DNA sequence: CTATGATGCCC
DNA sequence: GGGCATCATAG
DNA sequence: GTGCATGTATTG
DNA sequence: CAATACATGCAC
């Protein structure tokens, strides 16, 4: 085991293909190779840790889900990468992700039931944001927008149609990127988890710096290294095609 | 303030005119709001008399505050009597009140509450003041802070409102403060959100339940008063001014100086300003394209400069409303405001780190000009404060300020002098500050009182400069 | 094309835009007794006479009540009113605007509706009293904000016709003795193609013969306000007096008769003798009698069958100059039958004072006209009761008689130009009826419109007495 | 001695106040129109009044007969000082004096299933129909509008806006006629008695035209008789004795 | 929202 | 007796 | 299969 | 009623 999780990085606990930790288990991983980016979709956030891949025209994918680089897996997650942004539960171990599955073809557990309760939004893709909380609150504030508005916002962004328009919609996003930093200078790092979040589940690349010049330094904020690691080189390598051997 | 007519009079807007007659004026807006059966709604209501024809008419529109509504023209024939009858009894239905003595208004409860509305120069000076007085940029905030941030639906409000508001946020705070979630809770935010307008679509208006919430509130109702000081200065003026932001300038009255680069100064504050760059700040950069010379009348006997500790301190602020300050300076949290929003008190509040309190600049890629101000103020003996406390102000027990210590701040062996004021020089360094009881700032701040404690000194003109965007 | 008042600005200043068959002027009445909705809604595109500006109106509110409206003005952009007005349409019924002829209802939406939107002086005297436009305008607001029966204005001829399909149809109902779910929908269908105010309470269900009866009576009223209101048209050419143009449209010869004659002596001491004892309210003066001469009657008349008599017949001030114009007319087929007792067809009296109640004269309108015609009743019918089926009870006999108990006897009967003239006084017949009531007094019905010919006109004072 | 009673008052009775009326035969005390002793200034032929108490409100009670040739469906109290209402209180004169110190039996509840209309004093009408319902129509309008036509008559400041305004009532008449005609005779029963019922002296002549004809229709002339010497005479002071 | 009313409670 | 203010309902 | 409008509920 | 917004089956 132990190579195995010094070569992803991470404490894994004890027609579809087994891939991330189970190519080095096949020995498959016997070919520079970086595994920060092993098997990470074009939409796979650093806290999702794709573990299986399935059918490839939706790119529906299983994976261990790290809120942290120094925590267990919360949760197995699924994703429709050709489809859309959101992350289904898929149980809490390996046999309650493929019966889910074959029985598609416990999802969400009591200590599950304690991450939603501390599920402070959903930010797009469902599954919530944990930030660290203390008495006074510090840590967190919510966004001044809706989800729906912020979707809007997105939207308005992606289909202008020049680069001056596209920064001229850019505008509420860079003073909600200023009240992210007041957030900041109050330390209420929460609220720039959820906007580099979803800047990165919009998929679209004009908001790949300005999420790269908030969500690295927020898990610099959060001492999240390992995440900032893999949002860097997944920035420059969010692909269509993602395995590590090519 | 000047009265003019509602546009959605479309057809009458243009051939006539409110009505007044002295203190009574018979125009009137009401709000109503009942979060526990879900009331939201407005109320306005126009007496119109035509500028060419005899005619009076009663112009009311209605709907969810926010959302423009169904409106009606009762016209008349001139005959004014039945009108203004009709007049008080709309409003005595809506309020159980008469209309005359709207001055002595007394809201009812179950019933609709009122509320109450309204060229020889430096060119570098000339970009300033364009940059602080321009009409149209206020006019462009206000648009901004109403149907861009739905912050202001049905419009302005007075600063006694502003004041009302205030108290009615005290109210707030002293209920919260007993951390109760029945009744008496939920009529007060229907007290709050009936004198503070409010947009919150379909879903019931939610409870106000933090003081985040509540600082919230309390930075949009400062934002408001702002707005309403912002656009009674910018007022116009007679008498040949043949560039109107001149006079704004003598509203200012305030002098203000144009520094050279080779200056030691310049330098000084140049080397400043990129030593105390925060790094976690990394999506721009500063570049000092202009400091100018600070000079407020009065201060300066004023200026504590008995207390030591004297340091030079940022402070900054949106594009706009440096046109108050540098006419009135910075002030402290408004008595009728509540204390316990501010998370280390009220006061006036400066960094010592020039990014972070930059960062209150607002500024922009397209509008890449912002100003800094540096103060220069006599701290006295610091209080030394590990978290947020709002309590700060009892703490002092003959103290004269208050610093709240951060994890990362510049170090005294690297500090530099400026005109006998001690200049905390960057880079940022580590503190060894630490807390086993709660968390620990990330940087240090710096929290005076009195506001005569404060001599502002320098303006510094900052081109925020921002970098590739993906 | 009449401009809606409700629209103060622009009543003057404006007019309903039209395009060929189809006019952008509509009226939508719904109603559903279940839920207690009566409800309207008039839109109206108005287009200024001086400015290029069109304007949709929509007043909605309760059938009878003047209510809540909206006014959209455009500035000339004829295209967004065309889409806001077939927007609302849609919105109000889901059908299309255009196909406006090819209409059709569908439920829980509003149902449509189409509206309008030389001579003697004793002569003369009698014409002015039947022509007079403004008593008959008098008589539309007294049928419409008096007697709030059709509140919001007038109808068409068709859709009256569809009001009597819709009539058949609560007859079968009610035919079939069923009060449910269907009698509902059927009675909601009434009243949308009926404007009602029954204010606050809910639209009662039509339960016996007798609210269909006066249902019936208030359509003729409503057929004969639209045939008035069509004939008493005045006409240019030059007319100099338009009462003789009225007169023309009346096309029936009507002559001054002296008092002094035989005839007139006794028509007077006709109306005197079969003066019933019941209605001793008033008495009845001959003040003059008319000579009546119908065009087309005396070729059509039934001079063949025997029984004739001269009979009495009244009707209200107003539909003369159409009586005069068209005769009096049969019960239409698609009216439900069985709303006349003893079925349709034409009514005349035997008694004076029972058919004279049925003029509407006053006491401060003392002038009556009542209208003396001869039937041959040929074989009648002897009824004593009531039994809308007659019609299929004649079987080679020509017309009906209801059997009264005070009648006069044909003792005493007199003549009149070779007519039987039914001379009274008024005593028992000796006819009773061992089931049910008996009728106080005759009347006879004819179907056969041919076996009448209006002889006289009786100009009538109908003198009333001491009022406390 | 009940024979004498009923024959000087030509009907049949079944089997700090004072006994007035029929009592007062059983009193001797008549030692005179009996069709209107104790008649008060609204008390119709219906309605006989047998007991008077207080003067002020000019409270009574009496039996109360539909028809002059049945007994009394019931015993009424009526103030003729405050309204023209009349009260049902009982069964029977013990009933009522007990009130006044069964009001409904199981056979008022089935005139109540017979009563159609209240006709402004409340109690309601009962008429016989025949298998059609003829005997019966409604009036086209309402009672409060005709209390309003009643208060606007009466409100005129001259004899042409009462002449004007009677126009209703006129042509009311006129439908009644109409009833009349097709034996629909409780139309004009109603109006006959909500006339009566509002009090103005305007109205007894023409409900004198049409509600004892009805009653003559009704063959009730006894009750016409009646409303004929009442409306002849319907004073304040009704005591034959005096 | 208008708007209009039953109703009822009060000087 | 007259008038306006909860409840209600329809538009 | 995708805009897209419709039908239903709430508030005003 | 107007007018909104939101779950939903239907035509290019």
């Amino acid at each position: 085991r132990k190579e195995v999780e010094n070569h992803y990085k991470l404490s894994l606990p004890e027609g579809l293909q087994l891939v991330g930790p189970y190519d080095i288990l096949a020995g498959k991983h016997k070919t520079g190779l970086n595994f920060n980016l092993h098997w990470r979709f074009y939409y796979d956030p650093p806290e999702f840790q794709t573990i299986i891949i399935g059918d490839n025209k939706t790119q529906y994918h299983m994976g261990y889900f790290r809120d942290s680089p120094d925590e267990f897996p919360v949760y197995v997650g699924i994703n429709e990468a050709k489809k859309n942004c959101i992350i289904v539960p898929n149980g809490d171990n390996v046999f309650a992700a493929v019966k889910l599955f074959l029985t598609k073809k416990e999802q969400r557990t009591v200590k599950m039931k304690q991450r939603d309760k501390k599920v402070v939004t959903k930010t797009f893709h469902g599954a919530g944001l944990v930030v660290p909380v203390d008495k006074n609150d510090v840590g967190y504030r919510e966004l001044p927008e809706t989800d729906a508005d912020l979707k809007r916002i997105c939207k308005t962004i992606v289909e202008a149609a020049s680069d001056e328009e596209r920064l001229k919609a850019f505008a509420p996003i860079q003073e909600m990127m200023t009240f992210v930093q007041f957030a900041n200078d109050e330390c209420d790092y929460g609220m720039g988890l959820e906007l580099g979040m979803d800047l990165f589940c919009y998929g679209s690349h004009y908001f790949h710096k300005v999420a790269g010049q908030l969500l690295p330094l927020a898990y610099n904020l959060l001492k999240r290294n390992l995440f900032a690691e893999i949002i860097e080189e997944h920035l420059a390598n969010r692909s269509q095609e993602n395995i590590d051997q090519l | 303030g000047k009265a003019p007519v509602d546009p959605e009079c479309t057809a009458k807007v243009g051939k006539a005119h409110v009505y007044c007659e002295g203190n009574d004026v018979y125009d009137v807006m009401l709000n109503q709001t009942n979060l526990q059966f879900n009331n939201n709604k407005y109320y306005l209501i126009q007496l119109l008399e035509d500028d060419a024809q005899r005619n009076f008419s009663v112009w009311m529109r209605w709907g969810r505050v926010g959302k423009m509504g169904q409106h009606s023209l009762v016209a008349c024939s001139g005959n004014l009597n039945k009108a203004k009858e009709i007049f008080q009894k709309k409003f005595l239905d809506k309020t159980k009140n008469n209309w005359e003595d709207r001055e002595k208004f007394e809201k009812v409860p179950g019933k609709y509450d009122m509320l109450q509305m309204d060229s020889q120069l430096d060119l570098r000076v000339q970009e300033l003041i364009k940059l602080i007085c321009n009409v149209q940029a206020m006019e462009e905030m206000m648009m901004e802070m109403k149907y861009n941030t739905k912050k202001a639906p049905l419009g302005k409000l007075t600063v006694a409102q502003i004041k009302a508001g205030y108290q009615s946020l005290k109210k707030i705070e002293d209920c919260i403060r007993a951390g109760q979630h029945g009744r008496a809770l939920m009529e007060a935010c229907n007290e709050f959100y009936t004198r503070i307008p409010h947009d919150f679509g379909l879903r019931t208006p939610p409870l106000i339940r933090t003081q985040k919430e509540l600082s919230e509130k309390i930075q949009l109702l400062e934002a408001l008063g702002d707005i309403e000081i912002a656009i009674k200065l910018v007022k116009t003026e007679l008498q040949s001014p043949e560039h109107p932001l001149d006079q704004h300038y003598r509203n200012l009255h305030c002098a203000l100086r144009p520094l050279d680069h080779e200056s030691y100064e310049f330098k000084v504050i140049s080397q400043y300003l990129q030593s105390t760059h925060a790094p976690t700040h990394s999506d721009y950069t500063m570049t000092l394209l202009d400091l100018f010379e600070v000079e407020k009348d009065g201060e300066k006997e004023a200026f504590r400069e008995d207390l030591h500790n004297r340091m030079l301190l940022w402070h900054g602020s949106r594009m706009s409303n440096w046109v108050g300050i540098l006419s009135h300076g910075l002030r402290i949290a408004p008595p009728e405001a509540p204390i316990t929003g501010y998370m280390f008190g009220k006061g006036i509040y400066f960094a010592d780190m020039s990014s972070k309190s930059a960062n209150y600049c607002f500024a922009s890629r397209l509008k890449n000009t912002g100003l800094l101000l540096l103060s220069e103020v006599a701290l006295g003996q610091c209080n030394e404060l590990l978290e947020a406390n709002p309590k700060a102000e009892g703490l002092l027990q003959g103290k004269h300020s208050t610093k709240g210590l951060g994890k990362m701040a510049p170090s005294s062996a690297h500090f530099v002098t400026l005109n006998g004021s001690t200049v905390p020089l960057g880079p940022a360094s580590d503190t060894g500050i630490l807390n086993p009881d709660g968390y620990t700032l990330n940087y240090n701040e710096y929290i005076v009182y009195n506001p005569n404690q404060v001599r502002m000194r320098y303006l510094l003109k900052v081109q925020f400069n921002f970098l590739q965007l993906w």
